């Protein structure tokens, strides 16, 4: 989830992902997770607000513990009167040594033991004074969760209000630029070679330092290459910059620059600082 | 001492090497001028450049630019200029000059004069299918590039041979899938699929008997630069010859 | 003397209406909205004469009737036919055909393994579906009067492993279409996704993993597909792994807000696991949008 500060401008999040039909995830830095958020600037500019998410989560290993609890030694509530409800810390202190095998739960498996220790468990349960109805059950759940693989199907019926969700937050404060520029230009190629169709990015992006430059590359082209010279005219609007490029060449490297940071600032115009440097060859 | 210049030649395929020469005004001269001009109160200078020009060879002719351009004025800026040479098949190396006059005005109407005249050798800092047996050669005699839509069009092979046996050889085009990291996989997967159903032949297994007329039809849009399916194959010392010539948007 | 069988995925808009079987493909497309493309096959047969005179050599289909050809006297000229695909569900290809005789034991303990057996069935069965239909019904140019037909019995030998994927989609591990709201969504704006999945009658060849893996790779309509960091492109939420279960109608709904620009092409992957090489099916479904 993520929350609005108490300042409370017109920020539209649109983005709130909420897992509701999968409980299902998995962070073990193969694939990449990406959440992404559709907000909104404010009424006006805005630079300085504070932003707390809200994750709910679980870890896996208790999951599988909890499903593996609920579905292999009180699955039925005969077994759940009298062969556990008098040994559940008992049966927490022995759970929490099975280490269940991590590695391939995420490869055609789920609720799959490692290589742990299983044979002086059985001591274990009968220095004490388990009886053999309950000392039946768990030694046959362990010995069938020893070699046994289940799907993703009925994970979530086991993992349905039996799991304290441990809502985790943050802090994002929405971090901004400082030197605000708004400039177009355009441009008219004399063509080497006829034409290479490229293909075309309208940039927007501040550069915030002192003594400092915006630096532009050009557009890419997909087609025979080498050629298509690029001719320009500026009309550097709302601003007084230092312009360093005069008809260059969309070839592999031309880096039409534009020293900015120098005179003529502003403060902070948007949620950010901004520069819509919007070419248009036409 | 006052504009660092520099200049950069490149190599078209069209047999027209194209140099191309920049100017930037250097930053040692440029806080040289810049601290003596501020004691006046002067931020911004003006070096007006109101006569560059590039010549050619021992007879001096003026090459022009590939564009138009006028006789500007600024501070703290780079501009390039590019002059389209002709291709040498040869080891000739022709050695050109560039001149320029930047008047460097101080201000209230009071400037000065300089010009400036470098001269050097514009060198480059260093298709026809031919088979690799015998002298057997492929070009397409139609332009390369073409334009069509995805109706029926026609293409032109030319062989030129060892005019010892001028026949035995096929063409076909190979409409199946190369049997081939997930993303590279799917890349090369996507590659391998539009290759091998982008386009069809209309005449492959074909024999061949110096012209040779093919004909296609193209199905899927796109860009197919070194359409690389068909393949004509050598009947005696059975090897093949890749085409890797020719180019045809669909759009 | 041989047969290929090619499928197509653009739409073919008009102007192009000359060529035989574009109005018979792009009239079926045109009203008769379920009537989707996409799923058209071509097959590309290449009639050669081996005479001294010419032909005309006119290809019916069992509606479709091509045009009129000119084979001169030792030439190829590929007679391209349309055909549509085979639907697997709809249809019957595990039954072993029948011999003509009941006399003979034949050797009765047949030399075959299960899945041998079922991919010679479909081998079978589908040239039993291709034969019953085509036609073709000849005539020389200066003679006019010794119209005769032909067989393709003697004719198209077998087929090959591209054969029965191209024709027959049952051979494949899952099918998939796409919905999508809007193709023509401006930029701020976040648009549900879906994707339908409903796996084969191959499903019994592995019977034992009962979860596979939708991958989801996004190409600019050009080439060259974007890497999943996907800045300047669609920002998506999730993550494109979504595993899916052997027999089942699931359906992995997403989300997707566009960046900058307009031609996008949507389409899957699937790979059995999560590791590297566990891939099974290229999966090209690939459907289109645009953002303004």
């Amino acid at each position: 989830e993520l929350s609005a500060p108490d300042t409370r401008n017109d920020y539209n999040i649109r983005g709130d992902y909420i897992a509701t039909t999968p409980a299902l995830i998995t962070f073990d830095g193969n694939e990449s997770f990406i959440n992404c958020y559709e907000i909104t600037a404010n009424n006006n500019f805005d630079s300085k607000d504070i932003f707390n998410l809200k994750v709910r989560y679980n870890t896996l290993k208790e999951q599988l513990d909890c499903f593996i609890t609920d579905a292999v030694l009180i699955e039925g509530d005969v077994e759940w009167f009298i062969l556990f409800e008098k040994w559940k810390t008992f049966w927490e202190l022995e759970i929490l040594k099975k280490l269940k095998y991590d590695y391939d739960a995420f490869k055609e498996n789920r609720i799959i033991r490692l290589l742990k220790t299983s044979i002086d468990l059985n001591k274990t349960k009968s220095k004490i004074r388990n009886l053999c109805i309950e000392k039946a059950v768990l030694d046959k759940i362990l010995i069938c969760l020893n070699k046994v693989s289940r799907g993703i199907a009925v994970c979530n019926t086991d993992m349905d209000e039996y799991v304290r969700n441990l809502v985790p937050k943050q802090l994002t404060v929405p971090v901004q630029l400082p030197g605000f520029e708004q400039f177009f230009h355009v441009q008219f190629e004399q063509m080497e070679t006829s034409h290479d169709a490229l293909h075309d990015t309208i940039a927007t992006i501040g550069n915030s330092l002192s003594y400092t430059v915006i630096v532009e590359n050009l557009s890419g082209q997909w087609g025979q290459d080498v050629i298509d010279d690029g001719g320009y005219i500026f009309e550097i609007l709302s601003s007084n910059e230092w312009l360093i490029h005069g008809q260059k060449r969309c070839a592999i490297k031309e880096k039409r620059k534009e020293f900015e940071v120098h005179l003529i600032p502003l403060k902070k115009g948007y949620l950010n600082f901004p520069r819509v440097e919007i070419t248009n060859i036409n | 001492l006052l504009n660092m210049r520099l200049r950069n030649i490149s190599l078209k395929s069209e047999h027209c090497i194209l140099s191309s020469l920049d100017f930037q005004t250097s930053k040692a001269s440029e806080q040289l001028t810049k601290k003596f001009i501020y004691p006046q109160e002067h931020n911004s200078f003006l070096k007006l450049n109101f006569q560059e020009i590039s010549y050619k060879l021992i007879d001096g002719t003026s090459q022009i630019e590939l564009d138009p351009i006028c006789p500007l004025k600024v501070p703290l800026t780079a501009f390039s200029y590019d002059s389209i040479s002709a291709t040498f098949k040869l080891v000739l190396l022709p050695k050109s000059t560039q001149p320029h006059r930047v008047k460097i005005t101080l201000a209230y109407e009071l400037e000065l004069h300089p010009n400036l005249k470098l001269p050097v050798r514009t060198s480059w800092e260093t298709s026809l299918v031919n088979s690799k047996l015998s002298n057997v050669k492929f070009k397409f005699i139609n332009s390369n590039i073409k334009v069509i839509k995805g109706e029926k069009f026609t293409m032109r092979l030319q062989i030129i041979n060892s005019s010892s046996s001028p026949l035995d050889l096929v063409v076909y085009y190979n409409n199946t899938i190369n049997p081939i990291t997930l993303e590279n996989q799917y890349q090369l997967h996507n590659k391998y699929r539009k290759i091998a159903e982008g386009i069809i032949l209309l005449s492959n297994d074909y024999k061949i008997p110096y012209f040779a007329d093919l004909r296609f039809i193209g199905i899927m849009s796109g860009y197919y630069g070194t359409l690389s399916g068909l393949k004509v194959l050598d009947l005696n010392t059975n090897e093949l010859i890749e085409v890797g010539n020719g180019a045809s948007v669909l759009i | 003397p041989s047969m290929d069988i090619i499928p197509l995925n653009e739409l073919f808009s008009s102007q192009v209406e000359n060529v035989d079987w574009i109005e018979y493909v792009m009239s079926k497309i045109r009203a008769e909205s379920n009537l989707h493309s996409r799923d058209f096959i071509l097959l590309l047969l290449d009639f050669r004469n081996s005479w001294i005179d010419g032909i005309k050599l006119n290809v019916q289909f069992e509606d479709f009737t091509s045009n009129e050809y000119h084979v001169e006297a030792s030439h190829t000229s590929r007679i391209i036919v349309p055909i549509k695909k085979i639907d697997y569900k709809k249809y019957n290809f595990e039954n072993t055909p029948i011999p003509r005789i009941f006399p003979g034991r034949q050797f009765i303990q047949s030399g075959l393994n299960e899945e041998q057996t079922i991919e010679m069935r479909q081998k079978f069965w589908c040239r039993e579906h291709i034969i019953s239909k085509l036609k073709c019904n000849w005539k020389l140019t200066t003679d006019q009067s010794v119209t005769g037909s032909v067989d393709f019995n003697k004719f198209i030998e077998k087929f090959d492993h591209k054969m029965v994927y191209t024709i027959y989609p049952g051979r494949l591990f899952y099918g998939v279409q796409l919905l999508l709201d809007e193709p023509k969504v401006k930029v701020g704006e976040i648009i549900n996704l879906k994707i339908i999945t409903e796996p084969t009658s191959t499903c019994r060849r592995k019977q034992n993993s009962t979860v596979n893996f939708l991958d989801i790779v996004i190409f600019d309509s050009k080439t060259s597909k974007i890497l999943p960091r996907s800045n300047r492109r669609i920002l998506y939420n999730g993550s494109l792994t979504k595993p899916i279960s052997t027999t089942k109608v699931s359906e992995i709904n997403l989300e997707i807000i566009p960046i900058e620009k307009g031609r996008y092409e949507f389409s899957v992957c699937i790979s059995k696991s999560n590791n590297q090489d566990g891939i099974i099916q290229f999966d090209s479904e690939n459907v289109i949008l645009s953002v303004i």
